[PDB]
């Protein structure tokens, strides 16, 4: 668990800790506590039905580029914790969803 | 749209079979995957299963394939069952459904390709613990 602090009204840039091992395809997922988890990010670019303009991802075009999820304006709402289920494509098939990011909202 | 509903039995004793079933509505099992993800309390995420409409019955790493994961298309439900549990895996299970999309970033003729997994549409889950009664 990588706690990040960031206080309210100013964004942030999370990352994760398995780097991109060629073409990626990573699926961000916000997991409340005891609750039900839901998408945040798939394909890297694409946001599902439900997800507004605040969580935004960055492309995989001209690889060397690092996969993270910028959030523009948190609200009060957003505490949960953040998985990177990365696909990259000479690993193979990922099981496993990484490590339990959990972000920490100051204020 | 899909709606995902789950129940279980709630408190089950070491050596047993834990039976959860995950019924959905609105929509068939034409072109929807299955899966079910786990968690400790304490722990992370951790998928440990999935199945296709080839019944594709492939499980994670950790779970070793002690455990089954059917899906009966008859009365529209998605069972998954644990043989032989352990006093050591209490944890809260979702149910989800994903999409094999494919990445390509080569050509598709020679396998320069591969099928990453959206869990789009979640359960809310039950919490299942081995207790001593
Ligand atoms: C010899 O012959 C062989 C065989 O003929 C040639 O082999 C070809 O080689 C190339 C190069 O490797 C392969 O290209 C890959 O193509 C895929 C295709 O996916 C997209 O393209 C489909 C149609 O494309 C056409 O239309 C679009 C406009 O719509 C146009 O832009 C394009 O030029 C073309 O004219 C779409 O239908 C497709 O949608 C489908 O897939 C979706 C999921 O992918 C799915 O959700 C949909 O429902 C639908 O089913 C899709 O749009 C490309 O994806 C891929 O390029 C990605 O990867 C490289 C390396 O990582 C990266 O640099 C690229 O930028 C690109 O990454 C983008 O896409 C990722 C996933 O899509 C995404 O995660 C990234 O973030 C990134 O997103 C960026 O771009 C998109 C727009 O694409 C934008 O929306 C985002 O905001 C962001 O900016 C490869 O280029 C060929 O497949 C292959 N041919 C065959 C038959 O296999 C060979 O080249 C020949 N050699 C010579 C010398 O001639
Ligand atoms: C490959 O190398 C050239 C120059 O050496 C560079 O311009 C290009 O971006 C590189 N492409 C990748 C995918 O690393």
């Amino acid at each position: 668990v990588r706690p990040l602090s960031v206080a309210l009204g100013e964004t942030a840039r999370i990352s994760c800790g398995r780097q991109a091992l060629g073409s990626r395809a990573v699926q961000w997922y916000q997991h409340r506590p005891g609750q039900a988890p839901i998408l945040l990010i798939y394909n890297n670019q694409d946001r599902p039905s439900g997800i507004p303009e605040r969580f935004s991802g960055t492309p995989d075009i001209n690889f060397g580029t690092r996969a993270t999820l910028t959030i523009s304006g948190v609200e009060a709402g957003d505490e949960a914790d953040y998985y990177c289920h990365m696909w990259d494509s000479r690993s193979g098939f990922s099981w496993s969803f990484g490590g339990a990011t959990r972000l920490t909202v100051l204020g | 749209q899909v709606q995902l509903q789950e129940s279980g039995p709630g408190l089950v004793k070491p050596s047993e079979t834990l039976s959860v079933t995950c019924s959905v509505s609105g929509d068939s099992m034409n072109n929807y995957y299955w899966t079910w993800i786990r968690q400790s309390p304490g722990k992370g995420l951790e998928w440990i299963g999935y199945i296709s409409d080839r019944e594709s019955a492939t499980y994670n790493p950790s779970l070793n394939s002690r455990v089954v994961i059917s899906r009966d298309t008859s009365k529209n439900q998605l069972s998954l069952k644990l043989n032989s549990v352990t006093p050591a895996d209490t944890a809260v299970y979702y149910c989800a459904t994903a999409r094999r999309g494919q990445r390509i970033y080569g050509v598709v003729s020679f396998g320069e390709f591969f099928y990453y997994y959206s869990m789009d549409v979640w359960g809310k889950g039950t919490t299942v613990t081995v207790s001593s009664a």
